[PDB]
This record gives structure tokens, C-alpha cells and sequence, in this order.
């Protein structure tokens, strides 16, 4: 109900009522293949089905503005510290193709050892809480209504409080998010033992939810030097945490890889993760392939972002991926802005769409020096779990610093992560479960002696309490807002003026950002500097620059600047024609 | 180096080179899963009062006093579940309860 393409997102009314708010539907969608399908004159083979409502892309304009969808599913990163502001920048999104919204934590969320509430501000990240992402999650309802194609919300599980969100997550119909307990242990420094432990409970929630399951090794893709070296590594943090979420529960059709290509130009990259793709892909069959793209070898300029982007897109097209995420061509240059976002989803679907049917047409040539590789890998990373083993169990291997390392396996450095096993971020905190420890709540992992009060209810432990809150929603305890002066409130009060004036944006409302492009006649730190200087005197302010381009040393020096517009405009005052 | 190690397996077909891939990556995360079913962690607890109807400030409270009197083995739903139907309250007045201090003599036995 509500909902005109032509009137903006009530962002005031999504907020009213959020303590009566109920997700409209649970888990993972994958999108519809429509074969043979005709747009225009044309005939797509592998399509998936037409949004109602889009943006198709500049040139679909000699063809009837029609505007084909590729069959993966297509993620956009959007998280900017105000999840109100963004609520639009999604909106935007879904018009342009993204059915896969993915929100980043607020800065050290890992470190929450429970749930937090309410809306205060985010650093670099949405503070997850329950308001907040029955928030978003009420706003993607009805987006999704108006393109007309369902969307999945995205989020993270991690943290010394996984299981904790875990939970809030599958009450609150999040349909995906990242569970990889290895991520603690390399990155956050939690203790292991207990993020292992932990990860039992997390993921068996998360299976309940149908959630649909992203692991992180590609973040070994990028605290690594030369990105080609970690690919026996990477099968093995690939295979842990799927045999792991396997046996805990999890369905394979659930559990998602998170496979990057490792390299950019000016490296040979096609020729370099091509073999590890197509090895990935054989040695995992029946798992789902969440292809994310470069960002490790990125920089200043979009373009460069963009080109490598699209021979990314090209290895998933060369072999397989359910899902294919995609990295704004700013990342390098600064905090995503909507503009980026949107040109990120565009450069996704228009590249997946250029790429039709390639695979009728084109093959890969399995034997030659192709194979060669694909098996060299595979017993690359075969090795590396022999010695997991000889080692005596995956603990020891990590205090041995056996990850991380930045050698090409077997090879080994001696520069890899070394946690140790007692020590760590929540040492100290697994305690033994007793005969008669019991648990009466769905979701349960671990032993839970049940049949001493009822030894019927063994297999529906909830029915002890008559539901736990994902039997009987009504169960849950909402809280709303719990500071005073730092919420959703407080900020969208600060600028009631503005919904009939306007100014420019990047990523919250009025904030004044634009970019600047120039050429200058001199070399580089000459030329950035007299830039800095025609900015002021175009009267903007926080003005700095964020990419240098060298045209030639003496000749000249390209520079971009990101820049704050100190004033406002009047929408009533402008002389516009017909 | 590389071609010392990978000896016994430079005659072993695809098939058996996956299969024994995923044989010792079974055999790897075994253990793991083992120190899960036989042992809790506070979050763990904590969420599954989350589930039992308490909030995140009641349920760390209960949480953080069972730790003290020694009592997580048991588990932190449980005993919100046998001084629940001890006293003959709601689960929900129980937990309560609990996380205010209360109970907490009667509940070690
Ligand atoms: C497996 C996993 N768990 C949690 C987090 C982060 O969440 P906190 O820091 O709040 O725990 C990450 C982050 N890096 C992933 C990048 C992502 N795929 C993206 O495409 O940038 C992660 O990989
Ligand atoms: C700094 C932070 O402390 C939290 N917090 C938890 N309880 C309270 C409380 N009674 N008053 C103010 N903030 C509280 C918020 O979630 C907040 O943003």
C-alpha cells in the first residue's frame, strides 16, 4: 500500500510504527529464469524476468528503453552511518537493477558483546539494531512491490554477539548475511574456541531462516600482498567453513563462496584467475558461487575501477556465479556516493547483458595449460589440509600463524597471523554444558537435555514455554530508542526545512558535496595545489583532492576534487520553459 | 620444494584428489563441532533468553549473574524454566525475577 513513481520515499513515515512492523516474507530468493525471452527485437538466453518498474540504461534508448536483466542475483554495498539518508539511496538501486541489498556494520561491531537498540549515528558503518533494520527492511517492502521483483536484505553475523544477532536477524526476515567464525579469529582477534562454539549456534539460526549463507576468505584476498599467492589458502578457508556450516545444518544450496578474482592489470589477471576460478568451481561443486569483485588492487580513478570490473564480470561469465556483488568504481577515492552505487549496478547489468549467450559461442580449453593449473591448485590446497592435520587440528595451525602467510603454499614466509588458542577477545567464556543443561527454544544446537522434564517435546524443545519468539513473534521485546539526544529522531528534526528548498548531496541529505574535474597545464603537486585554489574562488569549501592523473610529467596533470556547495537554491525561483 | 611434497598424490585421479580434499576437511572441522555440542558461551546463552522473551539488557543481567554463582553448565534458560514453575510464575516474571537480583539463593538447588 502507497507508493507513486513519482513522489519520494515518506522516510518520516516508515519510521511511525515501527513497533507494529512484521517482515512480509522469509529467506532467500533467487530470480526467475524467463527463457527465450524477447525485449524489443531481441532474444535473450539467459535472461531472468523484467522488472515493472526501472531505470534502463542511457543508450536503451535506440531500442525502445527496454531493459534486460541478467540471471544472477545482483548486490549493492550501502552503508553510510545514517540508515535514514540511505533508505533512498536504495530506492535508487532497486530502479537500477540491485536485488541484493548488503548493509555494513558501524565500526567495531565486532567487539558489541550484545545486541545494541535504537538509532544512534554510524562511523564508516549503520549501527545494526532491531529499529533500524525492521526500518530498512519495511522500506525494501514496499520498493520491492514498486519494481516488482522481491529483494534480499543483507547484513553481518560476526562479532563476540553472532548468535545474538543471529537470532534479531531471523525474527526480523533479514534474508542474508556473512557467518564465517574464521573472520574473528584473523581479523577481530576473538578468541577462537569460543567463536567456533559460537558459530554452531549462528549458523543453525541462520538455517532455520533459509537464510542464504556469504563466507569471508576473500578478505585474505586483500591484507595479502601479492593476492596471487593466497589461492591454496583460499579453497582451504573456502572448505573449512563449508564443511563446517554443512554439518551444523545448513543446506548446500545456502551456502555461498566468496570468490574474488585476485588480480587486476597490469598482471596478466585473466590468465592468472582464470585456472583458480575454474579449480574453485570443480572442487566445490554443488555450493553456491558469490563472485564480489576487485577492490584490493583499486586506486583514484573510476574508469581504471570500472575496466577492471568488467573483466571480473567476465570471469563469472567464463564459468559460474549465483550471486555477482558488485564494488563502487569510487571505492578507492572516497565513501561511496549514490551516483556510484547506481553506477556499479548499470556497469553490472550492462556488461552481464553484452554477454548474452557468450557461452554458446565461446569454451574454455580444459586441457592445455589450463588443466595444468586447475590441478596444480587442487593439490596446492590438498597439501595445505594434509599439514592441518600432521599439526594435529585447526587451533594449532592458526597458532602456528599457518594463515595469513603471504607465501604461495607450500611455501611459507613466517609473516602469516598467529592467534593463540587461550588468548584472545573473550578468553575464558566457554563453560562446559552438564548432564541436565537444558535449552527450550527452537534454533538449538548443542546438547540440550530436554527429555527429563518431557520426554516427548525432545524434538520440539519451545513447546516447554508454548513457543520461543520464532514460534510466537508477539514474544518480542521491542525497544525503541535508548539515548535521548543521538537518534533517528534528533536528525531528521535538525532538517525539516529542507522537505522547499534544495542543494546538492553525495551521501546525506543537503550536504553540500560535488566533484570537480579539470585539466591543468603544469606537473602534479604544482597542479594540485593551483586546483585547491580555483575550487576556493568557485566558493566551495572542505575542499581536498582525492585523484591525481599524470597526463604526461611537463605537459599536464588531471586532478579531481571533492568539494562542499555553501549555499542553497530555491526551487520556486527557477525560470524553466517548456 | 612443491614438487618433493606433492609426490603421493601426482598418481591420484580427480576423483580421488576432491575426495580427499573434503575427506580431511571433514576430519578438521570435526573436533570443532564437537567443543560445540558439548559446551555454551555467554552470547549463546544470552541469545537463547533472546528467544525465550526477554531483551537484550534483561537477558545480559541474568547472563552476567550466572556467570558469578558458577551456574552456566546448567544453562541460563533453564534456570529461568525450573524457578519458573518452582514458584509457579510466568517464565517471563521469573526471568524477571532474576535479572533484579532475585531467586538467585533459591535457584542453586
Ligand atoms: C565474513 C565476514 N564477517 C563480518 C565482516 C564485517 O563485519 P564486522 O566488522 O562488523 O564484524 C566481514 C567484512 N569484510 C567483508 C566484505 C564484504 N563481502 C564486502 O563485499 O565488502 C566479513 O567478510
Ligand atoms: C552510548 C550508548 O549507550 C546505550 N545505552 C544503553 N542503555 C542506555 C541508557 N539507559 N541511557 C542512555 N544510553 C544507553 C545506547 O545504545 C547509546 O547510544
Amino acid at each position: 500500500l502507497q507508493l507513486r513513481v513519482n513522489e519520494k520515499l515518506d522516510v518520516e513515515n516508515i519510521l511511525k510504527d515501527l513497533d507494529k512492523y512484521t517482515p512480509k516474507r522469509r529467506g532467500w530468493t533467487w530470480r526467475q529464469p524467463a527463457e527465450n525471452l524477447q525485449m524489443g527485437p531481441f532474444i535473450y538466453k539467459d535472461a531472468s524476468t523484467p522488472l515493472e518498474n526501472s531505470v534502463a540504461l542511457p543508450s536503451a534508448k535506440y531500442f525502445g528503453d527496454i531493459d534486460p536483466q541478467p540471471l544472477p542475483v545482483i548486490t549493492t554495498e550501502i552503508a553510510s552511518g545514517r540508515f535514514e539518508d540511505d533508505i533512498r539511496r536504495m530506492r535508487m538501486a532497486a530502479w537500477h537493477g540491485a536485488d541484493h541489498i548488503m548493509v555494513i556494520r558501524t565500526a567495531g561491531q565486532s567487539h558489541y558483546d550484545g545486541l545494541i537498540e535504537g538509532t544512534p549515528q554510524g562511523i564508516g558503518g549503520v549501527p545494526i539494531t532491531r529499529k533500524q533494520v525492521r526500518a530498512q527492511r519495511k522500506a525494501l517492502d514496499l520498493i520491492e512491490e514498486e519494481v516488482g521483483r522481491p529483494i534480499n536484505y543483507h547484513s553481518y553475523v560476526s562479532g563476540v554477539a553472532g548468535p545474538d544477532i543471529a537470532v534479531m536477524f531471523a525474527e526480523e526476515g533479514v534474508n542474508g548475511a556473512h557467518q564465517d567464525p574464521q573472520y574473528n579469529v584473523l581479523y577481530r582477534n576473538i578468541n577462537m574456541i569460543r567463536s567456533f562454539i559460537d558459530a554452531c549456534e549462528s549458523k543453525t539460526i541462520m538455517a532455520w531462516a533459509d537464510m542464504a549463507q556469504i563466507d569471508g576468505a576473500h578478505n585474505a584476498n586483500a591484507t595479502a600482498r601479492e593476492a596471487w599467492k593466497v589461492m591454496p589458502e583460499l579453497m582451504v578457508q573456502h572448505a573449512l567453513n563449508s564443511i563446517f556450516s554443512l554439518k551444523v545444518g545448513m543446506k548446500k544450496s545456502n551456502i555461498c563462496l566468496s570468490t574474488v578474482p585476485p588480480t587486476a592489470p597490469p598482471a596478466p589477471s585473466m590468465y592468472l584467475d582464470l585456472p583458480y576460478a575454474v579449480a574453485l568451481r570443480e572442487m566445490f561443486e554443488g555450493y553456491r558461487m558469490r563472485a564480489q569483485m576487485n577492490t584490493k588492487y583499486m586506486e583514484a580513478s573510476t574508469r581504471e575501477a570500472t575496466v577492471t570490473h568488467v573483466l571480473n564480470l567476465l570471469i563469472s561469465k567464463l564459468t559460474r556465479a549465483d550471486i555477482q556483488s558488485t564494488i563502487t568504481p569510487d571505492e578507492g577515492r572516497n565513501v561511496p556516493w549514490h551516483i556510484y552505487n547506481i553506477e556499479a549496478c548499470d556497469t553490472a547489468k550492462q556488461a552481464l547483458i553484452g554477454m548474452d549467450g557468450l557461452m554458446d559461442m565461446v569454451q574454455l580449453k580444459r586441457e592445455g595449460v589450463l588443466g595444468d593449473t586447475v590441478r596444480e591448485l587442487k593439490e596446492r590446497a590438498v597439501l595445505f589440509m594434509e599439514e592441518i592435520i600432521e599439526a594435529g587440528g585447526y587451533f594449532n595451525a592458526v597458532e602456528q600463524g599457518f594463515f595469513v602467510d603471504s607465501g604461495y603454499y607450500p611455501e611459507r614466509n613466517g609473516d602469516g597471523i598467529a592467534r593463540q588458542i587461550n588468548g584472545g577477545i573473550g578468553a575464558g567464556t566457554v563453560f562446559e554444558r552438564d548432564e541436565d543443561y537444558m535449552a527450550p527454544v527452537t534454533a538449538h544446537f548443542g546438547y540440550n537435555n530436554v527429555k527429563q522434564y518431557d520426554e516427548a517435546l525432545v524434538s520440539e524443545p519451545s513447546k516447554l514455554i508454548d513457543g520461543c519468539t520464532l514460534e510466537v513473534p508477539e514474544k518480542i521485546v521491542y525497544i525503541d530508542e535508548l539515548d535521548e539526544n543521538d537518534n533517528v529522531n534528533v536528525r531528521m528534526e535538525e532538517t525539516k526545512e529542507f522537505r522547499s528548498m534544495i542543494k546538492p548531496e553525495v551521501e546525506w541529505q543537503a550536504d553540500g558535496t560535488v566533484l570537480l574535474t579539470m585539466f591543468l597545464p603544469t606537473s602534479k603537486r604544482v597542479a594540485e595545489f593551483a586546483a585547491i585554489e580555483f575550487a576556493k574562488k568557485m566558493n566551495l569549501e572542505e575542499v581536498e583532492v582525492i585523484n591525481r592523473e599524470v597526463m604526461q610529467e611537463a605537459e599536464g596533470t588531471r586532478i579531481e576534487l571533492k568539494g562542499r556547495v555553501p549555499f542553497s537554491i530555491d526551487i520556486n525561483s527557477l525560470v524553466i520553459p517548456p | 620444494d612443491f614438487q618433493q611434497r606433492r609426490a603421493h598424490l601426482a598418481n591420484l585421479s580427480d576423483e580421488e584428489l576432491q575426495t580427499r580434499f573434503w575427506e580431511m576437511a571433514e576430519k578438521i572441522v570435526d573436533p570443532l563441532l564437537d567443543l560445540g555440542k558439548k559446551n555454551t558461551t555467554p552470547s549463546i546463552e544470552r541469545s537463547v533468553l533472546l528467544r525465550m522473551g526477554f531483551s537484550s539488557l534483561e537477558a545480559k543481567a541474568i547472563v552476567d549473574k550466572t556467570m558469578d554463582r558458577g551456574l552456566m553448565g546448567k544453562g541460563a534458560g533453564h534456570i529461568v524454566y525450573k524457578i519458573a514453575k518452582e514458584k509457579n510464575i510466568s517464565v517471563r516474571e521469573a526471568g524477571l525475577a532474576l535479572s533484579e537480583g532475585k531467586y538467585w539463593d533459591d535457584a542453586i538447588q
